[PDB]
Order: structure tokens, then sequence, then C-alpha cells
């Protein structure tokens, strides 16, 4: 199929690409937690939501027996969702900003 | 750019409630409450163009997402809601059902006194903000009464709603400032619409069968 | 129970109809002859005139005792007999005012049009919440026309003209290709295409259309000609057919309202109507839960058809842990990856060491130990490792590409310079911890980390979804605890697996045996255990 | 030496792309309309595969378009 | 059989004898899911003929015999019974038979041009002794005789074929 149905509106996994810092000051995302992995696999079931804010390199995401991916560059917002199972394959220098959120802003 | 851009004016004017609910109260509930709901909405409708073609029943369901409700669901759910309430009230007064409705309440909740009763049971029992439905369940056949939240309403399990209060404070602040059971009193006694109850059943009727089928005798 | 609640009961569950059952006469008589008995004289009258029409001329002799035609009589045969409904009447509510509105969903995915333009027509849809007063219709009627202002609707059409001349082949090749035989419901193709059917996004819920009646489906429903390249569809199940088909027929002309539209990729019907004219709400009792769909090859994954589609999802086994009541996570996934490598440069550091003669000559920057090495070929699993027992084994091919040895051989020779001078001073060293040991407890603690604020967060969602009532656990995945069921349980009560019968306490194989035989050996001495603690109680103990 | 695990092949490898043209169009499906059962609603829900073997076709046998949107009315009484 | 479509294309009729209808069965016959016996049109035989030639067979082998005329066309239905002497069970020979039997008739019947009543009655006798000569290890060894064949034809069809 000429699929114009994206993984990223599919499963509920809003991405802001090429954020501007003010927006990004304004949520906080320097006074924020760190998380820092090379070449790895991370099967994680979520709870809550998350954002990831990504600083050095890429992840591609793969939901729980699927075949597609979805790939972040370095300069995205990615909020993955509640409920969500997946397996984050990682290649090279991996770095990011989190705030796991509950119900509400 | 903005769709349901409208506040959809009330059929009654806003002075039809006066003895019950003043001019003003109403006023600021529509004016302000809900103008400011329907502004938010198109706001970010204008943002995704995928969930702006999307009809009001199906655009509730998909931003509810099951349990993990979109930024955008709690504003479209108001403005649908509100709209259902001030059509579910009429000038003058509700006495008693009518033909198809009166029967129908008889044959769920036993009777119709016992029926205000649960309501009014059910009303008062909500704690904070939320609204209280009379809806009609597809798959049992029957009529409920269920209590919901801040702005989830019975379109996301797939119930054909009928009658609705708020229950948020905002509606009756003014008036009757803390006596919740008294606006709940006179929303029951001179405030609810049993004709426009009796029209949606009607409406409803063509998708949920209340019946029993003619069985050929072979 | 009795013969009428047990027809209604089939009605209402099973699906019983009494249809028609067109019969040979070879077999009407079978059937009106077994009823009196056998070898015996046929006394009732029915019996005998079936006897009687076994004849051809008996038959081309009563046809025309009666004054039928040939074709009369194929006609009665298939005649429907019972009590037939009355004919419906259309009773129209009121007024019917409409208003031409662009659909909501116009522009498709992918089709890029000026901005300006999509405002106006989209400025259409703030004008739709104004109330009309039907009543008063008839005394604003103006029969004078050219003053109607439709510049907006004006604008979709050409916008659509232009989308259908754009996208007409790139469609039918795509109903080409992924349909391969025709069915109500799909896109017209070939010969049934005509120049001037509106497409599938010229419709929109909401919209009444006048069309006719082209198939009537038994277990699907009714097919609806709306004058597009997709037909109709309202639903109609097996069992409301016995009274329905008295009422719609095919070649009828019937009004509808379009109630949802879908994707033909996915979906078999796309758009779903109902009817108004023949308003036949009050025999509609088998309804669809939810619409058909296509398992097509491609879907390899079922959860993505499930969010396609909009359907439940797949059940799962209840568990009975909660996600509050259980420990957080320590381990991080490099935690492999790092010290796999940092043994690797300790044991290269240590043969460089033994070796002086391989290491001299090379600079210890850049040590090309093998040219060899391939990333695909990194994982090497042999099972013939069978040194000490039959088990599997597995070798890594590490990297000297990445391996950082310039610290490390600064590190290692300042450590066996000191070690060797506590050795000659009397006293024995052991190396506290190493950098990588650093590295790695380091990430693990941001791990911890990352977990601890994971489940901060999970403690005040919970909180807050209890509160304003909110679901925990996804709907529809965690509803069955056992209803799955059947499976061999181990557990003896269950009765899946045995009890004492007559004090059967006895159980099959489970040998404690073998496991005796490898205690035995090394300690075969029944002596009793004096000192019993955890290794970590050993470590604290020796620590302490 | 399982090797049955063929969605463990890398997408970035030539045969994740490979396989794609590889494994053709599965038809071990029965391919036909699953019908359900009313009357084993109650115990078990079986299925029923209707398919081109079961069904037969009698060959010889022998404007319209949308109109509008309802708007909406004043009275609604 | 296989070298007319070798001929002509090999895709398209592999494609064609793999249609796989998903929602009915058109023809009525297709719902019992049989073998598939597909008479070529003389249509698709156009590119083969030529002024000179009087008669075709597609052969597809003690089963079917295709026979293309320039004014008539027509199959013949075989047996295939070589199941019956799993022990010998050798059809070595084959087509050298049903040649045989075909060149024979046409020397002897002369008819065999310009009916087709006759050329029928006529290849059942090629297609006997091709069932006949796949009994018998080798070629040569077992060719069978024309009273054998004629035996053959005349307990295997009915009496209103021959
Ligand atoms: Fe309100």
């Amino acid at each position: 199929m000429r699929t114009e149905k994206p993984l990223e509106e599919l499963y509920n996994v809003r991405v802001e690409r090429n954020v501007t810092k003010d927006r990004l000051m304004e949520l906080g995302v320097p006074r924020w937690s760190m998380w820092k992995t090379g070449k790895c696999k991370l099967p994680w079931d979520w709870h809550v939501d998350q954002l990831v804010y990504i600083e050095e390199g890429e992840v591609r995401v793969v939901p729980e027996g699927s075949q597609r991916f979805m790939q972040f560059v370095a300069g995205d917002l990615v909020r993955y969702p509640k409920w969500f199972e997946a397996d984050l394959y990682f290649n090279d220098f991996y770095q990011e900003r989190y705030s796991f959120r509950a119900y509400g802003d | 750019v903005f769709a349901y851009y409208g506040l959809k004016t009330p059929p009654y004017k806003l002075d039809a409630l006066e003895p019950y609910m003043s001019q003003k109260m109403l006023e600021v509930h529509w004016g302000e409450h809900h103008r400011s709901y329907v502004e938010a909405l198109n706001k970010q409708l204008e943002k995704n163009d995928i969930l702006y073609g999307c009809t009001m029943e199906e655009l509730i369901k998909v931003t509810y997402n099951n349990g993990n409700p979109l930024p955008e669901f709690s504003d479209a759910a108001q403005v649908w809601n509100h709209d259902f309430f001030w059509e579910s009230m009429q000038p003058g007064g509700g006495d008693m059902p009518k033909l198809g409705l009166l029967q129908q309440i008889e044959k769920d909740f036993g009777s119709f006194t016992n029926f205000r009763e649960k309501f009014t049971e059910a009303a008062l029992a909500l704690f904070g903000s939320g609204w209280i439905w009379l809806v009609l369940k597809r798959e049992e056949k029957r009529l409920a009464i269920v209590k919901t939240s801040n702005a989830v309403n019975p379109l996301v399990w797939n119930d054909i709603p009928l009658i609705g209060l708020d229950l948020w404070e905002h509606a009756y602040y003014l008036d009757y400032k803390n006596d919740k059971a008294k606006y709940v009193n006179v929303f029951m006694n001179h405030l609810v619409s049993w004709d426009a109850a009796l029209g949606r059943m009607a409406r409803a009727q063509a998708f949920v069968n209340l019946g029993e089928p003619k069985i050929p005798v072979a | 129970e009795s013969e009428e609640e047990a027809r209604r009961k089939n009605w209402v569950d099973r699906g019983w109809a009494p249809w028609e059952e067109i019969l040979s006469p070879e077999a009407n008589f079978a059937r009106k002859s077994l009823n009196e008995g056998e070898e015996v004289a046929l006394q009732s009258p029915e019996a005998i005139e079936a006897f009687k029409m076994l004849s051809p001329n008996y038959r081309k002799k009563k046809i025309s005792d009666m004054g039928i035609t040939e074709d009369e009589y194929y006609a009665k045969q298939f005649e429907i007999k019972g009590e037939i409904p009355e004919p419906l009447s259309t009773m129209w509510a009121g007024p019917l005012v409409v208003r031409h509105v662009p659909p909501r969903d116009w522009p498709p995915r992918g089709w890029e049009v000026d901005k300006k333009e999509l405002e106006f027509i989209r400025e259409t849809h703030k004008l739709q919440s104004v109330r009309v007063d039907y009543d008063k219709v008839e005394e604003m009627v103006k029969m004078e026309t050219d003053d109607m202002g439709l510049d907006r609707y004006k604008m979709f059409l050409k916008q659509y003209n232009e989308w259908v001349a754009a996208n007409k082949d790139r469609l039918e090749k795509e109903s080409y290709k992924y349909d391969q035989d025709y069915y109500p419901g799909r896109r017209k193709r070939g010969k049934d295409y005509q120049d001037g059917m509106y497409e599938l996004p010229f419709y929109y819920p909401g919209q009444i259309c006048a069309g006719k009646v082209t198939a009537i489906h038994l277990y699907q429903g009714a097919f609806v000609d709306i004058g597009g390249v997709h037909d109709g569809w309202v639903p109609i199940k097996r069992n409301d057919w016995y009274w329905i088909r008295h009422h719609i027929k095919v070649g009828m002309h019937v009004i509808v309202e379009i109630l949802a539209k879908r994707d033909p990729y996915r979906f078999r019907f796309p758009i779903e109507m109902r009817f108004i004219d023949p308003n036949i709400d009050h025999l509609i009792f088998n309804r669809f839960d939810f619409a058909p769909i296509f398992h097509r090859d491609e879907d390899t994954n079922l959860d993505e058809l499930r969010r396609d589609c909009g359907r439940q999802p797949l059940p799962r086994k209840d568990p009975g842990v909660k996600v509050e009541e259980e420990p957080l996570l320590s381990n991080h996934p490099y935690v492999d990856k790092l010290w796999q490598i940092h043994n690797a440069e300790q044991m290269i550091l240590d043969d460089m060491e033994a070796n002086p003669v391989k290491y001299k000559g090379k600079n210890l920057t850049e040590l090309t130990d093998d040219e060899d090495f391939d990333e695909e070929n990194r994982i090497e699993y042999s099972k013939a490792y069978y040194k000490k027992a039959l088990l599997p084994k597995m070798i890594t091919k590490v990297s000297v590409k990445e391996l950082d040895l310039e610290a490390a051989f600064a590190e290692r020779q300042h450590h066996n310079k000191l070690r060797m001078e506590a050795q000659e001073r009397g006293e024995v060293y052991k190396i506290p911890k190493l950098r990588r040991n650093i590295e790695m407890d380091e990430y693990d603690f941001i791990h911890w980390r990352r977990s601890l604020e994971e489940r901060e967060a999970m403690l005040r969602d919970i909180s807050c979804r209890r509160a304003l009532g909110l679901p925990l656990e996804e709907p529809g995945r965690y509803v069955d605890p056992s209803a799955f069921g059947k499976d061999q349980y181990d557990p003896d009560s269950p009765l899946y697996r045995y009890d004492y019968w007559g004090e059967p306490k006895n159980s099959e194989k489970s040998k404690q045996e073998r496991m005796t035989d490898v205690h035995n050996k090394s300690i075969v001495g029944k002596g009793t255990v004096w000192y019993e603690m955890a290794y970590e109680d050993a470590v604290k103990e020796r620590m302490q | 030496d399982n090797g049955s695990d063929c969605t463990n092949i890398n997408p970035f490898s030539s045969i994740y792309s490979y396989s794609k043209a590889k494994i053709q169009q599965s038809i071990n499906q029965p391919q036909g309309t699953i019908h359900t059962l009313l009357n084993r609603n109650k115990e078990c829900q079986s299925l029923i595969i209707l398919s081109a073997a079961n069904c037969s076709r009698m060959g010889p046998f022998k404007s319209l378009g949308p109109l509008g949107t309802s708007l909406p009315i004043e009275n609604f009484y | 059989r296989q070298e007319l479509e070798f001929l002509l294309d090999e895709e398209h009729y592999e494609r064609k004898r793999n249609y796989r209808p998903q929602y009915f069965a058109e023809n009525f016959e297709q719902t019992k899911q049989r073998r598939d016996y597909y008479h070529y049109t003389p249509a698709e035989i156009a590119p083969l003929w030529h002024d000179g030639l009087k008669l075709l067979f597609v052969t597809d082998g003690t089963l079917r015999l295709h026979y293309y005329s320039p004014s008539f066309d027509g199959v013949v239905v075989g047996t295939e019974d070589v199941l019956i002497t799993p022990f010998t069970c050798d059809r070595t020979g084959s087509g050298d038979a049903v040649v045989a039997g075909i060149m024979r008739k046409l020397t002897t019947q002369p008819e065999m041009y310009h009916d087709q009543d006759v050329l029928e009655r006529q290849l059942r006798f090629a297609i006997a002794a091709g069932i006949i000569s796949q009994w018998t290890i080798g070629a040569v060894r077992g060719f069978p005789t024309e009273s054998a064949t004629q035996n053959l034809k005349e307990q295997v069809y009915v009496p209103s074929m021959w």
C-alpha cells in the first residue's frame, strides 16, 4: 500500500521536529534528568507519559510485533504514550532529557 | 480554518427561564463559558487537519483514545456537552414523560418516582464538577443513569444520551449559591424537557430497536 | 418448554426463518406421501393430487384448465407463502430544508492546495450553526433564481474538478492492483465506469442522497447506487430479510442518508447509510457491532490492524501483580556491552605484558590486531563445547577499533608499579575499583534514577485517574481473568493434576534422585550444617 | 539452531528488503468471508468460511446523488 | 501442451491456471476445484497457422487431444489409468503410439479432414493406443496391436462414442 498512515499517529507518538529553544525553556527541558547509552536494545513498557528531548544521537523505536519502525533525529521532542510496548534500538552515542508527566500538564 | 465555530444559540430566549434561572446567569454560561470553549476548539482544530475532517460524535471518540485523552478532547466534549444541555431544557416546565418514554421508564426503573429518586441521588452523590446522564445502552437495550467526570460524555462508550445536567458549579453559583439539591429539584420540576428526550429516543430507535419481533407460526 | 417459547427463543438467538423451500414434484409427492404410511392406499386429497402431478401431460392440462400461460406457472412456483405485510407508507415529518456544504475532510492526505481558497471554503462551516425556523420557511420562498450565493461551494467544485482529473488514473490503477474481483462496494472499473461519477471524497456523513437498489445480500444487506464510483451499503442481517424483502426490492428508487465514510482499502464497504423514504427501522433487530474489514497479506501485526480499524485490543492473561507493588529496575543494557569490552581490554593488556616481544615494535596508540573483523559475523554460537559438560557456548568477536587502550595502558602501568612495591613492603594489595567499573556503576545509577522518576510519576498518575474516574489499565486487554480456559493446570486441586487416591501421593518421575546424585557425590556426609548465610551476608561480614 | 524466527531480520540489511519479494502473497488462508454463528453465541463461538467453492452464480436468469444536509431547526420542540 | 505454452507464452498461462476466484464461482463448474483442461481458442493459435497447415494437435497426453482445423475445433477426453499396474507402470513411449494411431487413421480414413465426429472417433483409437502403451517397461516391448487397442476403445467408451 502507498501508506499515508505513518506510525507517528497510528501509535499516538507526537513528535515535534526542529523545536525552538524558547518553548524548550518554557517547558523546562534543561532542568530535567539525563540518560546515556551507546548501541543497545531496551525493551520497555510505559506506565506514564514521557517527553523525550533527544540531544546527541538517533533512536529507532519498534513497537511490539511490528516490522516497521519510526526514526527520531537528534532535534526532536518525542512524547511516548501510555501503555506503549516497544523495543528501542540504539546504534550510536545517545543522550536525552526526559520528564515523566502524569495526567495533566 | 475553523469548524463547529458557532455558539449554536438555544431554541428559547435568554430570558425564557427567568423565574427559575436568571437571564444573567444564562448569559454568562452561554456567552462566556461556552463561547470560550468553541474558540479554543477552533484554535486546536486549525493546527491538526486530520482531526478537522471528522464529525463531532467521531471526534469525541477519536480524541478520547480509550483512556488516554488527547489535549483537545476536553474542549470538544464540552462544546457538545453544552449544546446538549441547552436543548435538554425547555421553556415552561416538565411534569411527566409521554407515551413512549414513560412506558420505557416504567419498564426499566420500575416507576417514575423511583426514577426521580435515583436521579437526584446520583446527582447529589457526584463529587466535584461533572455531568449526569440519562442514556440508552445499545447492547442491553435499556435506559440507565450514568454519572461521568468533568468533560467525559457517554459517547465514549457508544451510548445514546437523552437528558443531561451540568453539575459544574459555574452553572448554579449565581442564583443557588450552595444549595445544589435545590438546583437539581428545580431542574427536575420546572426545567426538564421531556419532549426533547422523547424526540431523541425516537431518533435513537433507528439505531437500537426496543421491541419484540413478529415470529411466524411455522 | 412450550413450542411457542422455543420458536421465540430460536428467532431471538439462532436465527430461524420459515423459508419457501421450492420443491420438485417428485419431492412434493415424497413429503405428502410418507405421512400416511407404507404401501397403503393414498386417502388424502393433496397426496392424490401430488401423485397425479407426476405426469407432464397432467400438469400441462391442469395449467390450461385454469387458464394460465407457461410462464405463469413457473412464476407461481416461486411465490411467498404465509402472511404478507401491508404496503408501507411514507410519512414525511416536515419541510426538508437543506444546504450544500463542502465536506470537512475534503483535501485528502497528500494533496496541497492554495491556503486562501481552502480558508474561504472552510468559512462555510461557521454558518451551519445558525438555526432556521421551519414553519416560516414557506413565507420566505423566493422563486426567482440567479440570486443564490454559492461561491464557496463553487470553489469547492473547482478544486474537486482538478483533483479528479489529477488522480483518476492513479485511483483506477490502485483499484486494479489491490482489488482482484469486483464486488458491491468496490471501485467501479472497466465497462462499469462512466465519466461523471462522483468520487469518494465528494461524500460526507450527514448528506441525504437519492439512489436505486442494485443488490440485496442475505448476510450483508442492501446495496444502493448513489450515482458514484463506490456503492452504498445499508446493514441488514440474515433473519430480518423474512419481513424486509416485502418492502425492499432490486431496482427500487430510495432516499438514503450517509452516516459514515471510511477508507476503501481497509473497510469492505466505505459508505454505510440508512433508509429514509422506505423507513424500516422497526424491522431491524440484528445489527453489526463493528464495520467489516479486509484481512490482507501485507498486514502482519494484529495490533496495527486493531489500531487502524478501531477495534478492541487483543486480550491477554490477567497478571496478579500490581504495577506499584513491585521492585524497581537497576540493570542497564550497556552494562554487558561495556563489561565485555573492559574484560577484553584487560586481557589484551595482560597478554601484551606477558609477552613483550609481540608488543614491542608496535605503537601502543594504534594496534591492528585483526583486519578480518566483520560486524555481521560478530555473533558466533557453537554448542560443541563439552569440556566439563554437554552445554552450548557462544563466541564474541570484539573489535579493537573502539577499544580505549590509551588510558588503560597508563592505569595498568601505574597499578602494577604500586602493587609490586606493596608486595615488597610485606603487604597484600587488593585493588578496590577501576574506571570501567565506575562507569558501569554510573550507568546503573542513572538507569535507577530513571526508573525512580517513572514510578514517582506513576504514583501521582494512579491517584488522579482514580479520582477523576479514568481507567488505570487499558480497557479490553486484561478483561478475562481465566475465561480463556481448560489449560492443563499443574496444580493438583484443579484435577488437571493428580491428588492422593487411597493415599496415592506417589509422583511419577520428578526424580529428585538425579539431583541427589550430584549432591551426594561431592558431599555424601549427612552432617549438620553449622554456618549458613547468603553471599551478600558473607560480603557484609567480611567488610565489617 | 532456531531459524524460523524470520522476524529477527535486521531492517538495515539487504536481506530485509529482499524478503518482501521472496515471501509472496500468503494464500494459505481459506480466502473466504468469515460467517459468524448466532446460534453458537452462547457456547464457544465457531466460524464458517464461505468461499467460491460453496457459492455459485446464475448468469442468464432470463438525478442520483447527494441532495443536501439538513439545517438545524429553531423549533426543536 | 507444454511446448505450445513455451512457444506462445508460459507465465501467462501459468497465471491463468491459478486465477483463484475469491467471491463466487462464475462458470458454475469451478466450485469443484478440479484440474484445468484449458481449451485454447482458435485466435490464440493464429500466429502459428499458415496456408499449408491441415491439422493441429495439442496432445496433453492420454487425457486431452485438442484438434484444430481451418474450419472447426474440439477436444477428446482420455483415461490415464496407469495406476492399475504399479509394478510395471512405465510410460517411456506414449506419444509414439498416439502419433502412430493418428497416422494410421489418416492413411485409412480420408474423411477426417472435412468432418468433426469422424475425427473424434478416430482420435479415440490413438488415445486407447497411448493408454495401452503405458503398462509395460520399454517402448518397443509394450507397443499394442490393433485388436487390443480396438478392444480398449470398446471397453472404455460407450457404444455411442465409437
Ligand atoms: Fe457548563
